[PDB]
């Protein structure tokens, strides 16, 4: 469901974002582990402190996937097969917990490039989050 | 839905430094751009086609004040919630008919605003702190629901 | 995000409600406005009553819609492109009003097709009434 | 949430005709197939691989049975369900961590599948009344959750 000018959006979004994005997919999970604690629960093998080492791993493992994504927005089902299976038939995680990522994705990029975070493209990311959101969900086995 | 006494004391010391005028105008239009039907409640303030006409809308940078000003008398009264937001309450439930997953949502925009504005200073913990001092205001406004 | 025998259920399952979907549509609506009062917003010009021959009217525009986009599954977004515009270039409806009607819906069809009602149903009908309802929504314009 | 009275007459007399142990098991399996992510709070109940394996589960129409007893003492108590669930609410919300999301789910399962079992006699007036009488479950057990 992205239009054709969500995805330049996107793709020039992300150009900007360069290579902070595994920086910023790890304070993006530090301030989803502090503000929505239900979400520690999928975390028990993991060191939640302030500055481990094991979140900023994970953090590069998420914003890189991203990155992934946005290089394949054409075909995200044919790109993201395999963390959908990760997610939707093995983790079986939630899919309201989706929306708390991406909302505090979102308030990470508006914290870091204040001045690129304009509102049309508040609303494409928005919605590149939300199709990421339901491919990851979706047992399509 | 108190946080803590620590916690407490830095959400109001935020608060003091809060722009009324420009942080409530840019959190509601952000709302009509990103979540497009809502515009639906607020016709008669005229033309909302783009992000542009919305942003230097008059009308949207006035209520926008007056939304934010409403928080506030939340940010304050924290322990009295349920009687602060009564009346909003009936407005917004039996008389406008909005849905309460919208309170929710202008929530987490206003946050996402407050995070633009002041940086490296909204720490992931007082990020948290807000993120209750909003849920608590959205609660309140669907209570006199039913 | 339908799968290769969500698909096959639905086909299947739109076969046995054969030629009632205009019926059954027509019921799934007057179930909706009168548990979810808050939808009498969206129809000011329409007689409500109960024996209404207007809601009659609608019900088929709606039953036919469906087995429409039944019929074009490796396409909704080809296939619903002008009820996509007129649901939220227009007349923009809340999208959560969509899980209202569509749980109505499927409490008609569990009121007729008992039998046929298998829980493995229920799964892919519930899917695929959330890929319409994920269609009506977008404005991809 | 009070119906009113004729409504609230006619909801106490279906609940008479409900065969408790069925409608729950049949309702919590609905809710592990329909909506699979839920499966993750009843790892130890076995297998639940397909609709097969969880219908049949021994554990499944176990507990089911018990969530029906809850509805049911809810169903009369209407008039105190915050105090009625004040404890399940601490069960779910700090010890358990479950969404509250959740609970509008097995609300609206627990429906379609009181549909299927009285057919006709289960009209949409009647399946309104229990669309609030479900809500407000919903609701109370979110209560005591901040
Ligand atoms: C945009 C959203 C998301 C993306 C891009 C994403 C991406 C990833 C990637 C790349 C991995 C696997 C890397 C590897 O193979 O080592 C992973 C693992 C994982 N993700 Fe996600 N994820 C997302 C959201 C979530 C959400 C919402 C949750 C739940 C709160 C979650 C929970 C997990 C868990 C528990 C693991 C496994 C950790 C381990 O055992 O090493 N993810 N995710
Ligand atoms: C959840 C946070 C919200 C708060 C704190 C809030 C607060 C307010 C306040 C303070 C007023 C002004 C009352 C007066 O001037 O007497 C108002 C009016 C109104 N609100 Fe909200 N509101 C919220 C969300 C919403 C949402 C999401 C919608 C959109 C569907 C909405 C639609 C309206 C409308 C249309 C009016 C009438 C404005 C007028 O004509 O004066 N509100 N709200
Ligand atoms: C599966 C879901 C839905 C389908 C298949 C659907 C289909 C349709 C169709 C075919 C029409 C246009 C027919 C024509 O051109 O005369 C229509 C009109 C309309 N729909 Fe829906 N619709 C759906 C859900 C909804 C929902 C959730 C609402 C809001 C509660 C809604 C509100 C309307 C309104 C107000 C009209 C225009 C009535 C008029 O002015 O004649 N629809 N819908
Ligand atoms: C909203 C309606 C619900 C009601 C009325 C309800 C009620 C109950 C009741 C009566 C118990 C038994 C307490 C005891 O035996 O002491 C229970 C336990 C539990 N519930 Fe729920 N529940 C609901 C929804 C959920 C949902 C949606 C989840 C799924 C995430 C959930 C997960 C559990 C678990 C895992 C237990 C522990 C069972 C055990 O080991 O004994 N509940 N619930």
């Amino acid at each position: 469901v992205l239009s054709a000018a969500d995805k330049t959006n996107v793709k020039a979004a992300w150009s900007k974002v360069g290579g902070h994005a595994g920086e910023y997919g790890a304070e993006a999970l530090e301030r989803m582990f502090l503000g929505f604690p239900t979400t520690k629960t999928y975390f028990p093998h993991f060191d939640l402190s302030h500055g481990s080492a094991q979140v900023k791993a994970h953090g590069k493992k998420v914003g890189d996937a991203l990155t992934l994504a946005v290089g394949h927005l054409d075909d995200l089902p044919g790109a993201l097969s395999d963390l959908s299976n990760l997610h939707a038939h093995k983790l079986r995680v939630d899919p309201v917990n989706f929306k708390l990522l991406s909302h505090c994705l979102l308030s990470t990029l508006a914290v870091h490039l204040p001045n690129d975070f304009t509102p049309a493209v508040h609303a494409s990311l928005d919605k590149f989050l939300s199709s990421v959101s339901t491919v990851l969900t979706s047992k399509y086995r | 839905v108190q946080l803590s006494g620590e916690e407490k004391a830095a959400v109001l010391a935020l608060w003091d430094k809060v722009n009324e005028e420009e942080v409530g105008g840019e959190a509601l239009g952000r709302l009509l751009v990103v979540y497009p039907w809502t515009q639906r409640f607020f016709d008669s303030f005229g033309d909302l086609s783009n992000p542009g006409a919305v942003m230097g809308n008059p009308k949207v940078k006035a209520h926008g004040k007056k939304v934010l000003h409403s928080f506030g008398e939340g940010v304050h009264h924290l322990d009295n919630l349920k009687g602060t937001f009564a009346a909003l309450s009936e407005l917004h439930c039996d008389k406008l008919h909005v849905d309460p997953e919208n309170f929710r949502l202008l929530g987490n925009v206003l946050v996402v605003v407050l995070a633009r504005h002041f940086g490296k200073d909204f720490t992931p913990e007082l990020q948290a702190s807000y993120q209750k001092v909003v849920a608590g205001v959205a609660n309140a406004l669907a209570h006199k629901y039913h």
